[PDB]
């Protein structure tokens, strides 16, 4: 039982399903050809199941503790993009 | 280096192929020699 912290890398494991949210890498491009597509995966290993933690307020910093109901903003690990 | 990789997979996101390709196949405008024997130049700060 770890404590969550602004900029660290996050796994993130679905209740139901069991699978872990991810990037696909595989986009069906529609308006913006450079974004990916969003999914589940299985396979734990890998830097598409991680996520950066940033702070989307201004107030909290890199390194700081997590707040219950903060605004946050995540950012894929393998392409750098935000979950948008 | 997953980073350069990581970079690298961007790069190629960002450029298609076919793009470049198509871009390569564009063909420039020829001078070509006029009746009076001149060569008429095209403008090329005009021009690809």
């Amino acid at each position: 039982h770890r404590t969550l912290l602004y900029g660290h890398a996050i796994l993130l494991r679905h209740s139901y399903s069991g699978m872990y949210l991810c990037c696909l890498s595989t986009s069906r491009s529609s308006t913006d050809k450079l974004a990916f597509d969003v999914g589940l995966q299985e396979d734990t290993t890998g830097e598409a199941c991680w996520w950066t933690i940033h702070p989307a307020s201004k107030q909290r910093s890199e390194g700081e503790k997590v707040r219950v109901g903060d605004d946050l903003i995540l950012v894929s690990v393998s392409s750098e993009r935000y979950l948008h | 280096k997953g980073e350069a990789i990581r970079i690298r997979s961007i790069l190629r996101s960002l450029i298609p192929l076919g793009d470049l390709v198509g871009v390569i196949s564009i063909a420039f405008q020829m001078p070509t020699i006029a009746k009076d024997g001149n060569v008429v130049e095209p403008d090329m700060s005009a021009g690809f």
